[PDB]
């Protein structure tokens, strides 16, 4: 079981979240569990399947587009479970 | 999915 | 024949806010046998549209059920849960308290 | 993390008032996904979680048939047990059964279970080796001998290590959005003056999933058990759970206390202090 994070960025544009990332590894299964962080408290985010691409044994990539997030949005807390291993990523919206 | 065979005490 | 008396918790699904529709819950657990009577009360009067979860039980074989109903908390209205079980000499009443 | 699937069966005799009441429920971790009630009108195994509704008609006809068969074996069991314990034909008795499997985070078989209880106490259980039985008392020895002659352990083991874990994995995947995602506890603390000398600090954890959680109090950074109260984790009614922990403290010493919340839905444990 191995994996490495290639990218992970995000930005907000007029009340919508755009987040792209990539992870390569030999995971046979995965769980994409994105959360909105309002600074201390948050809630789960739901993304359309088209914004997530999984290639068994190779990679997991996301390209979240136009996700409405409340104004209170601070950071993207991304919980991922790859082949059963849990890892959290944190993404701060940019420019 | 349930077990499919009868068991009696 | 091992009998166990019910534990009782009365509370709301979401933080209570007068005027805002919520759900009133009465959770009974740790009891045996399974026959049990649970009523949700509004100002001492039985609420009619009360639902409950499907009977299930814990590791130690004791049963648990969730009784619930939609309700709108008000500053004056008082709520409570009334439970009767063979282990009880009489119906037990636990009042709902926003702080618990 | 690790996961489990369990089926819970309760059968209650009602002498002279018809057939025993039989209720069956199925769970994956803390989420119920099916049920059967001998007294309901449908007479079918019914869905209780969205992700199981995507199973086709053969699944439902099969589960309905099998659960009705579990219903009938329990009807016989009540009579058999009344006999083993030389009990009256008039009293109401309860037979319970539970079986299922656990898988680790790697989704490999971790443990299996298959056990019965009669009138609130253990009757017989399959040991962790999935090979031998533990009869709780003298009467249960009869069942133990009977199951050994009928090779019930061999059949159960094949199901627990194969079929059970295979369908659990299928459920975990089809229901990944709700079984494999987490809901972090929303926390806060309340203060209630008990008297002029003491105050109650209550630490709240709400709307979380899975149910597993740890709430602990510390005073000056050391765990505190004395003068604390922890209620049973409870269902909010929407699929999430709630729990609180309280500690009674001397007035003016509130700042020394901290509540620590551990839950899989948190990147890291949370610490709350009054104000």
């Amino acid at each position: 079981p191995w994996f490495q994070i290639e990218d992970n960025r995000c930005y907000i544009d007029n009340g919508k979240l755009f987040a792209r990332g990539s992870i390569v590894g030999n995971m046979s299964r995965f769980v994409f569990d994105p959360k909105a962080d309002y600074g201390g408290v948050g809630e789960n985010l739901y993304v359309h399947a088209d914004d997530v691409e999984f290639v068994p044994g190779e990679s997991l990539k996301w390209n979240v587009r136009n996700l409405d997030v409340m104004p209170i949005f601070e950071t993207l807390a991304l919980r991922l479970v790859l082949q059963g291993d849990v890892i959290w990523l944190r993404c701060v919206p940019e420019l | 999915l349930l077990f499919g065979y009868p068991v009696y005490v | 024949m091992i009998q166990r008396t019910p534990k009782i918790q009365v509370y709301s699904r979401h933080p209570a806010e007068n005027g805002k529709s919520n759900f009133l819950n009465c959770y009974v657990s740790g009891f045996h046998p399974s026959d049990i009577e649970v009523d949700l009360l509004k100002n001492g009067e039985r609420i009619e549209k009360v639902e409950h979860s499907d009977l299930s039980f814990s590791k130690d074989w004791s049963f648990y059920l969730l009784y619930y109903t939609e309700f709108t908390p008000t500053e004056k209205d008082e709520y409570a849960c009334r439970v009767n079980h063979v282990t009880l000499s009489q119906p037990k009443i636990v009042k709902w308290d926003r702080d618990m | 993390g690790s996961h489990s699937m369990r089926y819970f069966f309760t059968s209650v005799s009602r002498p002279g008032r018809g057939e025993p009441r039989f209720i069956a429920v199925g769970y994956v971790d803390d989420t119920q996904f099916v049920r059967f009630d001998s007294d309901a009108a449908s007479q079918r195994m019914e869905p209780r979680a969205p992700w199981i509704e995507q199973e086709g008609p053969e699944y439902w006809d099969g589960e309905t048939r099998k659960v009705k068969a579990h219903s009938q074996t329990h009807r016989v069991d009540l009579g058999t047990l009344r006999g083993y314990y030389n009990q009256s034909e008039a009293g109401s008795h309860t037979v319970q059964r539970m079986y299922g499997c656990d898988v680790g985070s790697d989704w490999r078989f971790l443990r299996g279970y298959h056990q019965y209880a009669y009138d609130g106490k253990d009757y017989i259980a399959l040991k962790e080796d999935l090979r031998s039985w533990t009869a709780a008392d003298m009467a249960a020895q009869t069942t133990k001998h009977k199951w050994e002659a009928a090779h019930v352990a061999e059949q159960l083991r094949a199901y627990l290590e194969g079929t059970c874990v295979e369908w659990l994995r299928r459920y975990l995947e089809n229901g990944k959005e709700t079984l494999q995602r987490t809901d972090a506890p929303k926390t806060h603390m309340t203060h209630h003056a008990v008297s002029d000398h003491e105050a109650t600090l209550r630490c709240w954890a709400l709307s979380f999933y899975p149910a597993e959680i740890t709430l602990t109090w510390q005073r000056d950074g050391e765990d505190q058990t004395q003068d604390t109260e922890l209620v049973e984790t409870r269902p909010a009614g929407d699929g999430t759970f709630q729990k609180w922990a309280a500690v009674v403290v001397p007035s003016g010493q509130e700042q020394r206390y901290t509540c620590h919340v551990q839950h899989e839905g948190l990147p890291k444990p949370l610490t709350l202090r009054w104000e």
